[PDB]
């Protein structure tokens, strides 16, 4: 029913500028306090900003480690709150959330990269099994997702069907590049007498649907 | 500013339910609604915390507009829909209210009934403005405003 | 400027066995609240006002406490519990966090399921060749992986990758990727990928010849 969706993150540049939207649906906006919540593996989850409802005045406050630098606002009109960034550090670097009602309703999150480096898309390669195939009742198959930054990538099998038995691996930074892969089994009737498919997307325009399928001795 | 914050809110809300005989056609819910519970035995909930009784309200005025809101969702552009609806004008300084002495929105909660009876949402208001909040206006207060 | 402390930070356990997770406040706080949050999704509402249960939560868990000390109870765990569980408190501003406790699950041991991949032929076209390993759903995580090329190690442009513990059964998986040019793999004809582990004292080994 209630649903919030972030948009706008991706690579900045340290001392840039991003702004964050957050899209709410489903329940009356302006009845809702918002806060932004930001997370990384060292410092955790933080709380960033809060901005109160019509009713309560739109009072604002802010992280210590932000006052200067972001600013918070609302559109009730338009169901919305943002986050405008400013002079970005690399330690804001993190997945971004917004939340509504005082933490009861929670976006999927954007990920914003504070880095210098630009953006690379990835190479999409199919792992399909050794030629001398030693068929057996399980097979394994995979997609190799190699060179690409920032994060993230994400990847499906045959548009998310093919659920079960599937591993994406956590990426591996290498040199300034992320290399990344999952692996899919499946009963050996399945493949290839059907198809399995990797969809990989890359935000910054990527999205390649690989084909896989048994190579020719 | 008062503890007369729920007096002119009793008031200005008396008026309105008055208005419901103005509105031809006015038809029972076509879903039953949960409302904030209009029990009448709150001597147990004196007892607890300060805080906690307060608690327990602001949860049970958020389901109210919740409800008003879903009621006022089963129908059409009308009169009833219309009325029920300055009613949550009402219910949104009371929440308002609560969540500043409170400092936090807290999520629909308590012990609840169902009705189809439009009447009876804009009586659980008017009772839980009598009840719960009033047991919790008299002891001076951290104020109520 | 209130801080949050978290004790187990990470704890492990069966199903049917009572886990208590503490939170320690440095001053006193009239509430606490309580997420869990599972890799790859958003935190939710898991307790709040100290002892109310979130819309979704099982009555298998209760929050308690006062003042400077609050816990989470659960009498007997089950397995789609496993997660972080981060306290939070809301007595002014800044809103701040404890940092979390994981608590993982403890099971018996499961030998990893080994297979290998070759260079495709459209990382070939373009200069390279990473051969992939996958070693798939063993218990406990510990593991070790050696490439051996032509029958020597190899070390060097070797990439591992760990998951979290699986939702369903309670295993961990491991990608190993060497890479090399492709020159240097087509000078070679044996890639092997070796699995030592717990399970056994004799290591899994998967290879390809590269001539079929």
């Amino acid at each position: 029913e209630v649903k919030l969706e972030e948009s706008g993150g991706g690579l900045v540049q340290p001392g840039g500028s991003m702004k964050l939207s957050c899209a709410a649906s489903g329940f009356t906006f302006s009845d809702a306090w918002m806060d932004w919540v930001r997370q990384s593996p060292e410092k955790g989850l933080e709380w960033v900003a809060e901005i109160r409802s019509k009713v309560n005045n739109h009072a604002i406050h802010y992280a210590e480690s932000v006052k200067g630098r972001f600013t918070v606002s609302r559109d009730d009109s338009k169901s919305s709150v943002y986050l405008q960034m400013n002079s970005l550090r690399a330690e804001d670097t993190g997945i971004y959330y917004c939340s509504g009602w005082s933490f009861l309703y929670w976006g999927q999150g954007t990920l914003v990269t504070v880095s210098a480096a630009k953006t690379t898309p990835p190479s999409v390669y199919p792992l399909a099994p050794g030629s001398a195939a030693q068929t057996n009742s399980m097979v394994t198959l995979g997609c190799l997702v190699k060179g690409y930054f920032p994060e993230p990538v994400t990847v499906t099998w045959n548009s998310g069907s093919l659920s079960s038995g599937v591993h994406t691996f956590p990426a591996v930074l290498q040199s300034d590049l992320y290399t990344l892969s999952s692996s899919v089994t499946v009963p050996s009737s399945t493949w290839p007498s059907e198809t399995v498919t990797c969809n990989v997307a890359h935000p910054a325009s990527s999205t390649k649907v690989d084909k896989k399928i048994v190579p020719r001795d | 500013c008062d503890l007369r914050v729920l007096s002119k809110l009793l008031r200005d809300s008396h008026v309105l339910h008055s208005r419901l005989s103005q509105c031809p056609e006015v038809h029972p819910l076509p879903t039953p609604v949960l409302l904030p519970a209009v029990d009448f035995s709150l001597g147990e909930w004196k007892t607890q915390m300060e805080e906690t009784k307060a608690q327990d309200i602001l949860g049970a005025v958020t389901l109210l507009l919740e409800g008003v809101m879903a009621a006022r969702g089963q129908l059409g552009p009308t009169c009833l829909s219309s009325l029920l609806g300055q009613l949550s004008g009402q219910v949104r300084l009371l929440l308002g209210a609560l969540q500043s002495l409170l400092g936090t929105q807290l999520p629909p909660q308590g012990r609840t009934t169902a009705h189809k009876d439009p009447n009876a949402i804009f009586l659980s208001f008017q009772h839980l403005l009598r009840g719960k909040v009033r047991f919790l206006m008299l002891v001076g207060g951290s104020t109520l405003c | 400027q209130v801080v949050l402390t978290q004790s187990p930070g990470i704890m492990s356990a069966s199903p049917g066995e009572k886990v208590t997770i503490t939170c320690s406040a440095s001053s006193s706080v009239s509430y606490m609240y309580w997420f869990q949050q599972k890799p790859g999704t958003s935190p939710k509402l898991w307790i709040y006002s100290t002892s109310n249960l979130a819309s979704g939560v099982p009555a298998r868990f209760r929050g308690s406490g006062s003042g400077t000390s609050y816990s989470l109870t659960i009498s007997r765990m089950e397995a789609e519990d496993a997660a972080t569980y981060y306290c939070q408190q809301r007595s002014g501003y800044p809103r701040t966090f404890g940092g979390g406790t994981k608590l993982e699950i403890k099971r018996a041991d499961a030998a990893p399921t080994v297979s290998i991949f070759p260079p495709s032929s459209e990382q070939l076209t373009s200069g390279g060749a990473s051969v992939v390993c996958f070693l798939n759903n063993f218990y406990p995580k510990d593991i070790n992986v050696k490439w051996k090329i032509d029958g020597s190690e190899r070390q060097n442009g070797v990439l591992n990758s760990w998951t979290d513990q699986d939702s369903k059964d309670s295993t961990y998986s491991m990608s190993s990727t060497l890479t090399l040019t492709k020159d240097e793999y087509e000078r070679h004809n044996s890639y092997t990928c070796e699995a030592t582990h717990k399970t056994s004292t004799s290591p899994i080994v998967k290879s390809f010849n590269r001539n079929e």
